[PDB]
Formats: C-alpha cells, structure tokens, sequence
C-alpha cells in the first residue's frame, strides 16, 4: 500500500524480492484496496503477525 | 531632411525619444558586472582554510579585522542553536506561551489532530525542520485541550504568532492539501512568512 | 442574448470553412518533406539554436501553434511517428485535403452522417485492399530487403549518397541482437544500439562497434586506462565514506575510541574494496560517484572502475557482458559477502580519443555480442540531423522485422487505392457512394506533390500511373502492373519494386486509420463559444 | 492558427542570403595565409584585447544573426579540434567554392544532381590525392624542424624558429609514452603550458622536468636538493571530520585535554608513518597543519602542498611514481625517483619551483618567456599547432608539396577525368576544381605582384607531370620548385580540410525553408 513519512518498500527487501523472484508492486491508493478485495478477494494484512493465507488470495 | 528640420523648428512628429531607455539599461548591465569580484573576499569564511590558491598578499589590518567581524558573528549565530525537536506543551500552559514566549523570536505555533497522513506528514516535515532551523519556536499539541471542541474539519492550521500578533495565517489542508507536498515547500511557506530567507524554485 | 456573454460565438459552414482554414495551412509548410526525396526546412529558436529537420512531426514539435484543432493534427502526426515512423509526414497533407473536399461535399448540403460514413466505410475498405493486394513479398527476400527498405526510409535524408554504407552499418548493429525476451517469441528492442556522436572525420568512415561504447573517461590517469582482459563488476550501490543512516546516532562517553570509528568507518569501505578485488575483478562501474581513495587502492591493485554511469547503461552493459547488476553486497544471509558468479567478461577494454576526447570501448564480451555507432559528424547541426536520422531508420527496420511485408512506398499506393476506391462507390444504390468515391480522389495528394517537389509535371506522371492501375484493377491478369509507381528523379512511371523504394505496410494501414479518426473528430465540429481569459 | 512573432520565408531569397554570408564571411579572413600574411586584430565582446591570423580560434569571437555563418564558425572549430593548422584555408575553400555553385544554382539547376556532383567530386579527388601521396620517414629531425619552420612560415614568430621549432619536436618526444607497453600516447594536457611575463624568447624552452608557480612552505627547509624522494598523497594531514555526529557527551572529570592529546597522536602516527619509507619531499592538494611539518622537520621533508590535480597527474608521469591515499598503505613500489635536480628560483616577482629530470620524462612543461600575455598565447597557440602536425606526422608519414600547387594538380586530374566521363555535372565539377585554386591567388594579393601572367604559366606547367612538386614562391612573388623551399604538408590535413569544406557546402546546398521566432518547449 501507498505510504507517506514512511518508505512502504526496502532497497534491501526489494534485492531480497528480487533474489527470490516475485513482482513487487508498491503506492497503491489508499481506498480501491477495498475495490481490490472486491475484485479479486484478497484481504490487507496490516502485521506479519496476522499473515496468514485467510488474506491471500488466487491468480490465474 | 524635411522631417529633422520640423525637428528643429516643431515637435509635431514624435520619432528622436526612447533612445536613452536602452543606453541606461546597458549602462546599468556593465555596471552590476563588479559586484562579483568586489565582495570575493568579503563573502567566504573559510578562505583562510583556502590557503595557497586565494592569497597574494596580506595586510593584516583589514583582514584580521575580516577575522574579528566573522567570529562575532559565527558565535553570534551559534549561540542561538538551541533546538531541532518539536514539543509537546499542554493546553493548561497554554496563555504562558502564547504571549510570554520571547519578543524578537518566531513562533510556528503548530495545531493538529493526529490520524490523517495530512497532518502526519505536516508534522513530519516540521520535525525535519527543526533539524535545520533549531532558532525557531517549534509548538505541537492537540486542538481540542488547546481550543475547547475545536472544529476538527479545520485541521492541521498552521499558526504564526509573536508578541501576541497573528502574522501569517495557513488555515485547514486547503492550502497544504495532498501528500505530493513536500520538505523544501513548507520551508518556502515559512520563509513567505517573513521568518527565513532561503531560495526555492516554486 | 443567447445568455453566453463574456465570450465569442460562431457558427455555419464558415467556421467549417474556417476548419479547414488552419488544417489545410499546415499542410503547405510541410509540402517539401514527403517519403523517398523531400527538402529540409530550418528552425530557429528565440535563444537562436540552429537546427535543421527533414521529417514533419519532429518540425512541428518544436513549433509553436494555435486553434487546437491543429493540435489534434499535431498529435495524431505524434501518434503516426511513435506507430511507424516513417510515412508520418503525409498524414497530415491528406488530412487537409479530406477535410477540404468533405468541406466541399457539405457545401453540396449532404447530411454529415452521410459523409462520415462514407469515409468510415472508405477507410475500412482500403484496409483490407492495403492488407490484400498492395504489398510487395520481402520475407523471401534476405540482406537485400533490408538495404532497399533503409535507402528508401533515409533517402529523404542527408546521407543517402553514401547511406549504402551507413545502411548496412546501421542493420548489421540490429541482425546479431537476436533475444527472446518473452521466451517464445524474440524480439528487437531500440534503445539497445547507442548513438553517439563524434565532429572530427568524415562521416563516410563512421564507425559500427563490434562489441560496445559508452561514455566513460577513469578517474585518475596513473590507472590503467587500457586493459586487454578484463574482469567486469558492475554495482548500483555507490561508494564512499559509510554514513549508517539517521535513524541510528553514535554518542560515547570515553573518547578514546574516535580514531576507532574514524577508521571504522573507512576500514568497511576498503575491506568491500578488498572483497571485491581479490575476487579478480578488473573492471567496476558503479552508477553512483566513487570516492579518491577506493580509486587509489584500485590503482594500487591495478583494476579498473569507473563511475557516474547511468542505470539503464548499466543495465544493458550487464545484459552484453554477462555481468549481473548489484546493489548491496549482502548475499542470502545478512552477514554481508561477496560472490564471483557476477564477473563480466570481456575481452579489451580501451579508453580511446577520438576528437579531443575520449570514451571506454567493449570488445567481445565473453558471454554474447552487442553493438554501437559512432557516427563522424561533420557540426553539430548535421549531427543532430544524422541521429534523428538513424534513430527513425531504427524504428522502420524494427517494423520491417516485426512485420516481413511491405507496401511500396513514395506514393504509388496513393493511386493505387484511388483507382481502387473509384472502382467501388458505383455498385450501391447510396448516395453516400459519392462521398466514399471522394476518398479515392484525397488519396491522389501524395503522389503529384512529390513531383512538384520535384519539379515535374505530375500531372501526366499521375494520370499514367492511375491508367495503370485501372487497367490493373478493372484486367487482374494486368493486375500486375501495381507494380509501377512514379520515379522522382526523371519522372518516370516505372517499376517501384525493381528500384526498391519499400515501406511495412503498417504504415499505410495505421495511416488510413488514424487519419480517419482524426478528420471525423475535426469535421464533426461546426460551432464554437468562446470563454475570455484571466 | 500559427502565432504571432513567427515568421516564414522560402523562395531564392534564403539561398541568397546563405551565398551572400558565405562569400561575406570569406571575404573578412582571406589575407592571412602563406609567407605574406598581415596581421589581423580584433576585441573580444567582454572588452578583451586580442590580435591572430588564424581562422577559427578568431572566428569563434563573433556573434551573428543569421544562422548560416553560426554554421560557418561550427566548421571553423571542427577544423580547429581535427588539424589545428590551415583553419583559414577550408574556410576560404567552402566559400569560395559555394560562390562558383551559386551561379550554377541560378541556371535552373536543382540541389540534387549538384550534391551528386560534390559526392563523385570528392571521390575523384580524393583518390588522386591517394594516388600522388608520398610517404617520407620520420626518423629524420632536420625532417621535423623543416615541417615546423613550414608551418610557422605562415606565423610571425617564424624569426626564432631555428631555436623554437627544435623546441616543439621535443616536447613531442618527451612527453611520449605508451599505455602497458601498447597505445602510444602524447598528451598535451601532460603538455602544461606555462608562461613567464617578461625574457627574451629565445630564453623561453622546453625543459626535461615539470615547472610549477609554488614557493617553499616553511622558511627553515633547504631551498635546494639533489635528488630529493618522491611521494604523492592524496588526502589531508588535517584532522578528518568524519561522516556521522558523537556530541561526545563530557560527564567525568577531563577528557578535552585528552581529546587533544588523541588528535596530535594520530596526527604523530599518521606523519610517522609517512616518515617510514624515508622521503625527502611530501607534495598533495590538500592543505595541510603545523603539526605535520614539525614532525617532517625531524626528517627533513620538503613538504609542499596544495598541487592542482591535472598538474599531480603530470609529476607522476615524469616521475614514474605512484600516488598515495593512507600513510598506513605507504609501501616502496610507489615512491618514484628521477627527480635529478631540485630549485625554488625567484623569477622576476614570483617563485617556482624547478625540478629537473634526470631520467625519462613522460610528460612536458615550457616556460615562456616574452614581452605580453597576449603574444605569449599567440607562440602557445603557434607551438600547439607545431606539436599538433608533429604528431600527425609522427602518426603519418605522408607528404605532398606546399604552396597550394596540388590544388591545380589534382585540379587538372579531376578535369582529365571529367573529359573521360559523360555528362552534365561536368560543369559544376570543372567549376568546383577551379574554385580549388583560389589559394593561390589569395597568395598573389598578398603579395600585390603581378598575378594572371604567373596563374597562366603555372596552369601550364601543371598539366604535364614532373612540375607537381613545383609550386607557387609566395616569398618574392615567382615560381620555383618545391623540392628545394620546404613548404611541405601533411596528407591527412588537406584531406580533412577536403573533407570539411565540401560536406560544409553540401550542407549549406539543401535549405528550402526558413521559420524565425519560435519557443524552446
């Protein structure tokens, strides 16, 4: 998600993202989120404490 | 022929005037050229440590007296770095600083209602810059213990007070909205209030 | 009044009349730089820049202008040229004359929705006859359809005269780039072939890179500015003195321990430099500034490093190098390291003068081969023409690639779908017909112009060629006789195949269509209110 | 519409205009070349006073309005950085030779057959050139100064040339090198130019070692060594800043007192370090404490500072030494010798330092001196272009004849030639070739003798071979063989100068529009 006095994405983690090689995709508006889980189901996860798969959803 | 004898004799044609517009403006051009080279020494503070690439000769009169006026005035300027952290006063305080805060100091009397990335990020760039600018009075609380049920759609309002006297006012997001806002533009806007002489492209 | 005051009003075929006022205006500036043989037109700016252009779009760009129905023409002469780029100058010469005979087909007092129809259908048609009939076969063709398209794309430019020698240069840097980047399908990327400049020698010498060169000078020049095996790293991550960050503040009691982090936070620069030398590496490019003292142990160890490269350079370095772009030496455990399985391989690297000047040179690099052009200006000018010349040609060979099969350019299709479109309009019982059959009769602009141009008397020329045609299409078994166009030099209708004069068919396609959209846009216009400024 | 202040021309008017500038242009610098050349002056737009009579390095001193002669002064400063020598002559050859196409231009000529004539033209004449190319050795010295004196014969200062032109021949030998054993190079920047007001010029030489305008950093060291050790650093002896922020917070009973005696001691350990490898001068850019000097007074370093980085790149080539970052990394491969002798002189009323070699220089510094900075830039100016075409022969070793003669020499081969071929081209072809040979007579009107019986004779005399050689003496106005005057040029000049001047007018033969007023976007 967008994030403003706070970088939402690492240069460290996005080298870790890109050794482990999976899109990385960051400033996304704070509302069609919902518009999102509307669209394709997945569900915010605000703490790597609550991931889990409950908030993650399928792609073709 | 005809029309410089008229010239001569009547003015009822106008076409000698203006002509000294543009020789005034040159004038002026290749005069303001010397500013550059007539305060090289009277500028930089560290020619001293430029040594071997800025000294022909030494007077020792003028020069030292240079050092003389630049130490008073670095330590003027020094003595007065006393912040770099905005605070959090209470609303009980709050007529002690609103008038007894120092004559001949700025206040950025800062009021906010934490929770929108709108009042977030103001006070984000004014804690910054308190990094920069540790000579101004840098004021953050809540509204609401500042100014009893204070209208919350009237949030962040920048206030700039001294000795009791409103002398810039930026009132709600109307002017700070949107997060593309940013660092050198609030420092701008405080410099627009007469407080900072800085340079900005917009 | 109406109760629109504070502003202007119009109204009437006038201000149809006025559409096509400015629209066809713009289209005599550009009236000298059509297809295989045009005239370069001169700019000069309000700072006095010199420059010159050959090509409409680009002209046009740096132009001012008002009535933005002429920057609806602009913009599609935009979207034409980032679609072909060659064929993106006639565009707008038939757009005017469209708008100028449907102005004229109104003032018959037709209803609009006839007319647009008409055209809609028109462009349909032509399409399809584009797609069908009026193509020539170059995909059989091999090294040779690639010099006759090139010569016919730059023959409107400067270089021509010796552009046989450029051309090949020019497809001979595109041939080797053969990747799949979508894994099914390779393609050609632009932007993978650099285009730099040099005004010392002729430019009948200009120099294709059999490998790669880019804009690089070292540092000091006590390090090696030539090495004949090199062992290339290149970092995103930029080197000198560690600052950790601001988030973590370093505040002790004793202090006997600054010259412990005064040299600590050096030591952690010059063991990553050891790190990375010991490796073997000889050559590093870092994106980002290097500080003196990581170049003086470099000279030291007797390696090469360079750095204010920019990213996407970098980028493609490591892509023809077989290097791997880095950004931190942290490895999959946060105890940070450093691996050689990023060593670019290249067989010579040189920093070599040209004018006054110098740049690094990338010979065979040890995992594939890629390719440059230094082009031998003769001022600056000419070389601005030069390279917007070769980025055009690069974007038509791109085409030509992308799509094996060309239409021949210059002009004769022009005729060719004049005769066409006239056959048809004449089997339905609409009176719209008329004005499809107009279409036919836009699409003979080009071909005349270029001999007015070239100062012959297109009219014979074009009614020769368009007797052809006819024959052509009302006689399939002389259908063959689509291939003769006009010659420009001597104004001869003659076989345009057998010159080679050639243009993708895309282009006349996306031609047809864009033009289409835009004059339904403008003509559908007949009224205007006006609101006054600030 | 279109907007307001843009206007737009076409139609003869702007061709026109184009010739006319060109011929203009041609027409300001024409007197200048050969052994009669007058002496041309100009002033600067900021208010300088310069005077030359070589093209570009003037002709970049003028602001124009048209963008035709902007186009001019672009090729005047591409000959400049290509040749450095006969600026003048291309200049001279394009618009002259723009002049012969403009009559054509007018007799219901188009562009296209006319740049289709300049394309097989240069071809022609360039492989004729091929064909009475010449290579000479270039081992010979007395070569050298012949080609240097030829040169400057069109230069005033040609008086001193029996000392000046061997000058520049060694510089062009001790200042080269090669990279790794391979890549010869001959770096002017390596080449520093250094002049010295006042001294006759004779005084004024190359000198095998590096000059610098310095003086001693402290009065108790010796002004004068021998063979003294050299280092290069890189870095300050002043105390490092740093990167980050302490605050150090004081909480016990003393540590300031203690934090000095930490920063002499690194400032000790570090000079120490340096002392190690035994040196007798230290030289960096970087300024530089009283603390490390007195520690060097123990070892009696010579201790200069504050160098500029170009000129640190220079003494390390004539070196041969390294250069340093950390006292800690000092080692011996780094520490170059070579320096055979050592001076601070005071010249006039100024220091420099004199340090002379002993062994193989790499690099080249001149002292110049003479009566005025701006005759001082015109023998740099000169001696530039003297090391320039001593290169290019060094590069090359091609020679044709001076004095313009292969002008009317391949003149007449490119008429041969367009009798042998067939059309109508030939006439704009035969009319360029004449317009080659307007050096010539520009040499004549410097000279004011008598010109078209002396045109006629040499017109003759160059349409049978054996008299290629021979050319035009612009010394007393006659004709003589060249086989024994000097005047002898290098083949990849007049190429370039070709080159330049056909493809100049090329471009200048093309131009239908002209749109003024527009906006940077």
């Amino acid at each position: 998600q967008k994030s403003i006095l706070r970088d939402a994405l690492s240069d460290l983690a996005l080298h870790f993202l890109n050794k482990m090689k999976i899109m990385v995709i960051k400033d996304i508006e704070r509302e069609d989120i919902e518009f999102i889980c509307k669209t394709i189901g997945t569900k915010p996860v605000a703490h790597i404490d609550q991931f889990t798969a409950d908030m993650l959803g399928s792609a073709e | 022929e005809w029309n410089d004898i008229l010239r001569k004799k009547g003015i009822l044609p106008p076409k000698e005037s203006l002509k000294e517009l543009e020789e005034e403006a040159e004038e002026e051009q290749r005069i303001l050229q010397q500013s550059v080279v007539k305060t090289y020494e009277d500028m930089t503070l560290e020619e001293l440590e430029d040594h071997e690439d800025e000294f022909n000769e030494e007077d020792e009169r003028a020069i030292e007296m240079y050092r003389r006026r630049r130490l008073a005035e670095w330590k003027a300027t020094k003595l007065k770095n006393k912040f770099g952290e905005v605070l959090e006063i209470s609303g009980k305080d709050y007529v002690q600083e609103v008038t007894k805060a120092g004559e001949g100091l700025w206040v950025i009397l800062h009021l906010y209602k934490q929770g929108i990335p709108l009042c977030a990020l103001i006070n984000q760039h004014l804690s910054g810059l308190a990094r920069k600018f540790p000579d101004v009075k840098f004021i953050k609380a809540i509204s609401t213990t500042c100014i009893p049920n204070y209208p919350d759609r009237n949030l962040p309002t920048i206030f700039v007070y001294l000795e009791g006297d409103i002398k810039a006012q930026f009132i709600g997001p109307l002017v700070f909205g949107g997060m593309n806002l940013t660092r050198d533009e609030l420092e701008w806007k405080l410099s627009e209030s007469g407080a900072i002489m800085t340079d900005l492209e917009e | 009044g109406p109760l629109s005051v504070f502003g202007d009003r119009s109204t009437g075929e006038t201000i149809r009349s006025q559409n096509v006022m400015a629209a066809a205006s713009i289209a005599n500036i550009v009236k000298s730089s059509l297809g295989p043989v045009g005239l370069d037109k001169m700019l000069v700016d309000d700072i006095g820049d010199v420059t010159i252009t050959n090509d409409g779009a680009t002209i046009l760009k740096l132009l001012e202008v008002e009535h933005p129905a002429a920057k609806v023409l602009c913009e599609l002469a935009d979207l034409q040229d980032k679609e072909v780029g060659d064929g993106t100058t006639s565009v707008v010469i038939i757009a005017a004359e469209l708008l100028k005979n449907a102005d004229e087909l109104v003032k018959q007092k037709i209803h609009p929705t006839s007319v647009i129809s008409g055209y809609r259908l028109a462009c349909k048609e032509a399409v399809r006859y584009i797609n069908e009939n009026l193509i020539v076969n170059t995909d059989e063709l091999g090294r040779d359809c690639l010099i006759n398209a090139a010569k016919t794309s730059m023959s409107s430019k400067i270089i021509g005269i010796n552009g046989d020698f450029f051309a090949n240069m020019v497809v001979d840097a595109v041939l080797a780039i053969k990747y799949t980047d979508i894994r099914g399908q390779p393609r050609y990327p632009v932007n993978s072939v650099n285009i730099l400049k040099a005004h010392g020698r002729s430019q009948m010498e200009s120099m294709l890179i059999s490998g790669y060169a880019l804009n690089c000078v070292v540092g000091s020049q006590g390090m090696p500015k030539r090495i004949v095996n090199a062992k290339i790293a290149c970092l995103d991550f930029s080197l000198q003195k560690t600052k950790m960050k601001l988030g973590v503040q370093v505040v002790i009691t004793d202090p006997e321990k600054l010259d412990q982090i005064r040299q600590r936070e050096s030591d952690i620069t010059k063991e990553r430099i050891q790190k990375i030398l010991a490796t073997g590496a000889n050559v590093i490019l870092t994106t980002g500034g290097i500080d003196d003292m990581c170049l003086k142990y470099f000279v030291e160890a007797g390696a090469m490093a360079v750095r204010r490269v920019l990213k996407r350079d970098l980028k493609r370095i490591a892509k023809a190098s077989g290097a791997t772009i880095l950004s931190t030496l942290a490895n999959l455990e946060g105890e940070e390291t450093f691996e050689a399985a990023m060593l670019g391989q290249a067989e010579e690297v040189v920093q070599e003068r040209i004018c006054d000047d110098e740049l690094i040179l990338i010979k065979n690099t040890k995992a594939r081969t890629s390719a440059s052009i230094i082009l031998r200006g003769a001022n600056d000018f000419m070389c601005d023409e030069m390279e917007r010349s070769l980025h055009d040609a690069l974007c038509v060979v791109k085409r030509v690639l992308e799509s094996k099969s060309v239409v021949p350019g210059g002009g004769a299709v022009e005729a060719a779908l004049s005769i066409y479109l006239e056959n048809y309009a004449t089997s339905m019982g609409s009176r719209e017909q008329l004005a499809i059959a107009e279409f036919a009769r836009s699409l003979l602009v080009i071909p005349n112009t270029l001999a007015v141009n070239a100062a012959q008397d297109s009219t014979d020329l074009v009614a020769k060629l368009r007797a052809f045609h006819n024959e052509a299409q009302v006689n399939p078994e002389r259908k063959n006789l689509k291939w003769i166009g006009l010659d420009l030099s001597n104004g001869k209708p003659r076989d345009n195949k057998q010159a080679g004069v050639f243009e993708p068919t895309i282009v006349k396609v996306k031609s047809l269509k864009f033009a289409t959209e835009a004059a339904i846009t403008i003509l559908r216009i007949d009224d205007l209110i006006k609101l006054h400024p600030e | 519409v279109l907007s307001q202040n843009t206007k737009r021309e076409s139609g003869r008017k702007v061709q026109s205009g184009n010739i006319n500038a060109a011929k203009t242009i041609a027409d300001i610098i024409r007197t200048c070349l050969g052994p009669k050349s007058m002496m041309k002056m100009l002033l600067d737009p900021m208010g300088g006073i310069v005077m030359t009579n070589d093209g570009n390095a003037i002709l970049r001193e003028i602001q124009v309005q048209h963008p035709a002669a902007k186009s001019m002064i672009e090729i005047s400063r591409t000959q400049d950085e290509e040749v450095g020598d006969g600026t003048t002559s291309v200049i001279i050859l394009a618009g002259e030779m723009l002049s012969v196409a403009e009559h054509f231009l007018e007799q219901q000529m188009h562009p296209t057959v006319v740049i289709s004539a300049y394309r097989k033209a240069l071809d022609d004449m360039i492989s004729t050139l091929k064909k009475i190319s010449i290579p000479v050795d270039i081992s010979d010295s007395d070569m050298m100064l012949n080609i240097i004196n030829s040169s400057i014969t069109t230069k005033a200062i040609s008086r001193w040339s029996s000392l000046a032109c061997n000058i520049a021949l060694d510089a062009v030998k001790m200042v080269q090198f090669e990279e790794n054993g391979r890549k010869e190079i001959d770096i002017k920047k390596y080449a520093r130019v250094e002049k010295i007001p006042g001294g006759i010029i004779e005084d004024s030489c190359v000198l095998r070692g590096v000059m610098i305008n310095k003086d001693v950093t402290h009065p108790r060291m010796r002004r004068y060594i021998k063979n003294p050790r050299i280092v290069l650093l890189d870095s300050s002896l002043e105390y490092k800043k740093g990167e980050s922020q302490t605050d150090i917070e004081i909480t016990r009973e003393e540590d300031f007192t203690r934090i000095l005696q930490m920063e002499e001691e690194y400032i000790q350990q570090l000079c120490e370090d340096i002392i190690q490898l035994k040196p007798d001068v230290v030289i960096t850019e970087k300024g530089i404490s009283d603390l490390a000097q007195h520690y060097l007074m123990r070892a009696n370093i010579t201790a200069i500072r504050r160098v500029r980085k170009t000129d640190n790149n220079r003494i390390a080539r004539a070196c041969g030494a390294r250069i340093v970052s950390r006292p800690e990394e000092l080692r011996e491969d780094d520490v170059g010798t070579g320096a055979g002798l050592l001076e601070i002189k005071k010249i006039g009323d100024e220091y420099f330092t004199f340090i002379t070699d002993c062994k193989d220089p790499k690099a080249c510094t001149i002292l110049l001196r003479g009566a005025s900075k701006e005759i001082l830039s015109e023998v740099e100016r000169n001696l530039q272009d003297a090391m320039q075409v001593c290169r290019n022969v060094l590069l090359d070793p091609q020679l044709v004849p001076g004095g313009g003669a292969s002008e009317m020499a391949v003149a007449h081969a490119l008429t041969e030639k367009s009798k042998a071929m067939t059309g109508v081209e030939q006439w704009p072809y035969r009319a360029v070739a004449q317009a080659l040979e307007v050096i010539p007579r520009t040499l004549i009107q410097n000279c004011g003798a008598s010109t078209i019986r002396l045109l006629t004779s040499l017109r003759a005399k160059h349409t049978q071979e054996n008299c290629e050689t021979w050319g035009v003496n612009g010394e007393t106005g006659t004709l003589v063989d060249m086989k024994e005057l000097g005047i002898w040029e290098p083949l990849a000049v007049k190429l370039q100068t070709y080159k330049t001047a056909v493809e100049t007018a090329v471009l200048l033969l093309r131009i239908d529009d002209i749109v003024s007023g527009h906006k940077k976007k």
